[PDB]
Formats: structure tokens, sequence, C-alpha cells
């Protein structure tokens, strides 16, 4: 039985970065070159260890984090990067060893008038930790002034909309990301290629 | 095939006016504005004369018009100089680009003219040497503009079609030809081959047989 | 004035490799996205590839993803595309042309200025004397001769050594695929004529001193 890759990859919609999705797969058969050659990605960079390779291992759970970022975006998630995403959206560990696939996706994402519903954040205290998810909505303050949770001057709603529109420049349009991480686990290792 | 439909060869006489149309889709140019055509002489770059559907660069004659009606839209030259004969390419940018196959524009300085065509088959020559080559010859035509199909029996032909483009004849007129190849027992399994050219929307048809 | 100033094209044998350049001037070159388009001999624009102002997203035609890479230096006003793997279905001209970004839109104005083009031939074409073939005639009839796979241009034809001239229509050659000329040349005369007289092709290709006579004849 082959693994469900396609309920993440051809998902109808995909989340904003902010509040990324996972999918955990297990217990099936996943061909990394197969997948490789589903479609024409824009972007398809595997850190550490080859496609063709990883179809010779075995892991206890491969995860499928995936979300909607800017074109221009995606070089912020690779191991070692900052801005805005990497820094207050998802962020990467140095160590990272998976993979990261992209492609663009202003056929589906981007609305005449803009496709507001698709969000990230953009002020924060700290910079999240590798593999973090904050959906928290409450009021960032910028200033001395306290907020009490009301916007106003110095007193900001943490997420902003990319708002995608189909005439936006190439850098700027959205692009549908999904990162692959391995886990090996003291247990059954049951997700291998054939 | 290209994203976007134009007519391969439109024409006109000197003081007359032309269209070309540009046929796509709701989600370019029947959804948006960043419709746009471009000029283009032998062995230069494209020049672009029309953008925003209608709109003409500073520079341009005002002779040049443009505008869209559904998922088509149109070039439209008045007046015409022979200094307007060149190819014209529309295109639409609305976050991907999708550019229309081309149009070639001809000022008439003569009544058009249909091609003749000469088809002939693989000589006995040929085919002891283990090839065989059909050879298309299409001439005298005008408008230099044509579209070369080939039957094997009843049915298309995609691979093995070599056309040349037209060239101008010392009378003005244009030719051209097509080279069909096929393996020596392709050419002997059917009963017919044929070579078929359009020019002007009307076709003249030409058909050889293993004798 | 807006220039695109490319350069980089030539000849490179199939498999081979070329970097092209196009060097920007008269606007601010970081603010514009920039493409390359291609077009083969009398073919149609072909979109190729696009890098975003920042450089930072690239995408390209299937007919070349996996083959080019373009990539831009802002700081030197420059675009690159590197052309790797060539195969003959590349050989076309090259144009640079720009994307004005503004406030992250698209310009309307977009492909305003394209560079000059560069020719970029993918051959192994050697040079080749021609193989020639009669086309044999079946009030008038058409014979001829197929001069076929010679390298480079040109060849001539004459029939029956020049004392026959009306009539005689040598057509354009045609470039293969393989880099190599095949053309055709076909004189038209009376009916009655053949078999009691007689008609010879000769084929001069100086780039490969082949001199070639034949005569055609009805089958
Ligand atoms: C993403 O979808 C494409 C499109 O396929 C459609 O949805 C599939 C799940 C299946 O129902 C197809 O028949 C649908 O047409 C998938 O590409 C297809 O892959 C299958 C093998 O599973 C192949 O037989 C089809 O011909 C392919 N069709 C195309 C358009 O290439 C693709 O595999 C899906 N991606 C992932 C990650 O599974």
């Amino acid at each position: 039985n082959l693994c469900p890759f396609g309920e993440v990859f051809n998902a109808t919609r995909f989340a904003s970065v902010y509040a990324w999705n996972r999918k955990r797969i297990s217990n099936c058969v996943a061909d990394y070159s197969v997948l490789y050659n589903s479609a024409s990605f824009s972007t398809f960079k595997c850190y550490g260890v080859s496609p063709t390779k990883l179809n010779d291992l075995c892991f206890t759970n491969v995860y499928a984090d995936s979300f909607v970022i800017r074109g221009d975006e995606v070089r912020q998630i690779a191991p070692g990067q900052t801005g805005k995403i990497a820094d207050y959206n998802y962020k990467l560990p140095d160590d990272f060893t998976g993979c990261v696939i992209a492609w663009n996706s202003n056929n589906l994402d981007s609305k005449v008038g803009g496709n507001y519903n698709y969000l990230y954040r953009l002020f924060r205290k700290s910079n999240l930790k590798p593999f973090e998810r904050d959906i928290s909505t409450e009021i960032y303050q910028a200033g001395s002034t306290p907020c009490n949770g009301v916007e106003g001057f110095n007193c900001y709603f943490p997420l902003q909309s990319y708002g995608f529109q189909p005439t936006n420049g190439v850098g700027y349009q959205p692009y549908r990301v999904v990162v692959l991480s391995f886990e090996l686990l003291h247990a059954p290792a049951t997700v291998c290629g054939p | 095939q290209a994203a976007l439909t134009q007519p391969r060869s439109v024409s006109g006489s000197p003081g007359q006016s032309v269209t070309i149309s540009c046929t796509g889709t709701s989600s370019d140019i029947g959804g948006y504005n960043y419709v746009s055509w471009y000029q283009q002489h032998p062995g230069t770059a494209p020049k672009l004369m029309i953008y925003a559907v209608s709109e003409r660069p500073s520079g341009v004659s005002d002779r040049f018009s443009g505008s869209k009606s559904g998922n088509t839209a149109s070039l439209t030259i008045s007046g015409l100089q022979a200094e307007d004969e060149a190819d014209y390419y529309c295109c639409s940018y609305a976050g991907t680009v999708l550019f229309g196959g081309g149009t070639r524009l001809t000022v008439l300085g003569q009544p058009k003219a249909a091609p003749s065509v000469t088809l002939f088959p693989p000589s006995s020559e040929e085919l002891q040497a283990n090839k065989a080559t059909l050879v298309c010859l299409i001439s005298d035509f005008y408008p230099g503009a044509v579209t070369v199909a080939w039957k094997a029996d009843s049915s298309p032909v995609k691979a093995g079609v070599e056309t040349t483009t037209p060239s101008k004849q010392s009378n003005n007129k244009y030719a051209a030809s097509s080279y069909l190849s096929l393996t020596p027992e392709q050419w002997k399994s059917h009963r017919s081959y044929s070579c078929q050219v359009t020019h002007e929307g009307s076709t003249v048809e030409k058909t050889v047989a293993p004798t | 004035e807006v220039q695109l100033a490319e350069s980089g094209g030539g000849l490179v044998k199939p498999g081979g490799s070329l970097r092209l350049s196009c060097v920007a001037s008269g606007f601010t070159f970081s603010s514009n996205e920039m493409h390359w388009v291609r077009q083969a001999p009398g073919k149609g624009l072909e979109w190729v590839s696009v890098i975003s102002e920042s450089g930072f997203t690239t995408e390209y035609a299937d007919s070349v993803k996996g083959r080019f890479t373009i990539s831009r230096d802002n700081a030197k006003n420059s675009l690159f595309l590197q052309m790797n793997s060539l195969r003959a279905e590349d050989t076309a001209v090259y144009y640079c042309t720009r994307v004005s970004i503004f406030g992250q839109f698209i310009v309307a104005t977009y492909f305003d200025y394209w560079g000059q083009g560069v020719l970029v031939t993918v051959s192994s074409a050697s040079t080749k004397g021609p193989s020639v073939f009669p086309l044999a005639p079946s009030g008038t009839a058409a014979l001829g001769c197929l001069v076929k796979d010679y390298f480079p241009e040109p060849v001539t034809v004459s029939w029956n050594s020049g004392a026959l001239t009306s009539g005689v229509h040598t057509f354009p050659a045609v470039l293969q695929s393989s880099g190599l000329y095949s053309l055709s040349s076909v004189v038209t005369v009376p009916s009655s004529s053949l078999g009691t007289q007689t008609y010879i092709c000769n084929v001069n290709h100086k780039p490969s001193n082949t001199k070639v006579d034949k005569r055609v004849e009805p089958k």
C-alpha cells in the first residue's frame, strides 16, 4: 500500500504559514524518486541525503509540513536562514536533513481583488524555535504604552494578510511548500522505499 | 500550438485597414487587461506597439489601435504602409506569460496567387540506399505564407516533416518546400502519401504511391 | 534610454554548454523582473525563463527545465542564462527583456524593451558533399534532382551544363535538425521531349569540391 502523499501535495486548500499543517505518514511504501517526478516542482532541495538513496532507508515516521508563502520567501525555508518567515512563522533547525519542495500556486491561491485568507505573522516578541507553531492572536505592543487587547498606536494585530493577486510579479505570487522530515525511533521502522 | 491563437497570415492593400485577432480564455484575455501586441521585422527584436489592450507607446503611429471582446483581442492597422509588413505577436501577462503564435502581415503589391505544388516519391536509387524522401515543392504563391500537412493514406503524419520558410522569388511571389522522411518499409506499406498545402484558407493536394 | 546588451552566443556541439549574458543600462535594474525568450528559425516567440527582481524566484519552461539556469547580479546590472546539455532543438535566437515591478504588481508596459538577440547554434555538422538523387518525371513534365545532406551552403545546380535555363527552379535549402542542408531543383519541360531528349543535373558544392553530374530519366 502506497503512502498517501497525494492528500498533502494535491490538497485543495493549504494552510496559512503561521498555522502550518503537519501530516504523519506511517505504515506504507514511499517512492521518493517517483515523488520527485510526480509533477514539475519549482524547488526540490534535499538536505543531507539524496532521494534515490532515501528509497533504501526506513523510518518510524515521516512528517509532511505544508503552507503557502511568497515565491521570494521559499529561500527562508532552509536551515540557518532568517527573515520574517523563518523568524516568526516556520523555522527549520540548523541540522535539518529532510527535504523542502515548493511550486507556484498562482492559479489556485490568487483571486481577483486579492486572496486575503492566507496570512503570516509580522510581529512577535521573540523568534520561533525549530518546528514551533504559534497561532496566538494577541495584540503586539510596539511602544511603552500597554495595549490591553485593543489595537491602536503602537498596538498591532500580529497577523498580516498576503492578499495574493493573479497579477503580482512572480517573486510575490503564492507558492505551496511541503517540508519532509524523517523520524527514526527505538520502535519498528515502517515507512520504506520498495 | 501556441497558448493564444492568431491567424497565420493577414493582408491588405496600401491605404486600407486590417485586423489581427488573438483568442485566449477567460483567465487571460477575457479576465484581465494585460494584453500587448509586438511587431517584429526580420532580423530584429520585437517592438511593443500596444499595451493594456488599447494604449500605444509614444512614437508608435496612431494608425495602430487595439481592442478586445470576450476572450478575443484585436490589433487593427489602418492606412496600411509598406513598412507595416512584419510579424505581429499578441501576448497576455496576467501573472503567466502567454504568447500568440504570430501573424504575418503582408501589404499587397500584387494580386494574391495560389501555389503550384509538385510532389515527388522516393527514387529507386534512394530506396536501395535504405532511405526514403518525399519532396513537396511549392511555388509562385502570394502572400508568402503557407501551411503544409502530410497524409499517410487518409491519416495525418506527425514526425519526419521538414518545411522551409517561404522565400521571395525573382517575380516577388514566394517558394517553399516540404520534405517527409520515412524508412523504405514505411513507404512501401501504405497505399499512398499526400502533400496538402493550404494558402489563404484554400488547400491544394498532391498524392504519390509506390509503383 | 533603456538598453539591454546581449552577448555570449555561438556554435556548440550537442551535449555542450554556453552562458548568455544581458547587461542593462538606463533604468533601475533591481526593480525589474527579467526574462529570456527565444525564437527558433522561422518559428514563434517561446518564453524560456524568469527571475524575480531580488533573484530569489526562478521559473523555467518545461522544454529547458533541468538544463538551464537563470541568474542575475544586480550590483553589475547583469542577467545571465547558463545553458547545459544543449540539444539541436535549442538552436534559436535568445532575447532578454524586462518587466518592471511596481508595488509588487506587473506593470502594463511589460516587455517594453528587448535585447538585440544572440544566435545559439547546437550542431555537429562538418563539411560534407551531398548525396544526389534523380527525381523522375511521370503537355509538360517536371523532373529534378534531390541534393541531400550537405554542409555548408551553398550548392549550385545547373542543367545540361547550363544550356537549359528556361523552366528551371532551384529551391532554397531546408536546414535539418542534424545541421545538414538539403535542396531540390526541378525543371519543367515538354512531355513530347522525354526519351528523345536527355536531361542532366550538374551539382557543384565548392565547400567540398564535390561535383556531380546525374541524368534524370523517366521510369
Ligand atoms: C497529484 O495529482 C496528479 C493528478 O492525478 C489525479 O489525481 C490522482 C491522485 C489520480 O486520481 C489521477 O488519476 C488523477 O488524474 C497525480 O498524477 C497521476 O499519477 C498517477 C499515479 O498515481 C498516474 O497514473 C496519472 O496518470 C497521473 N496523472 C498525471 C496528471 O500525471 C499525482 O501523482 C498526484 N501527486 C501525488 C503526490 O500523488
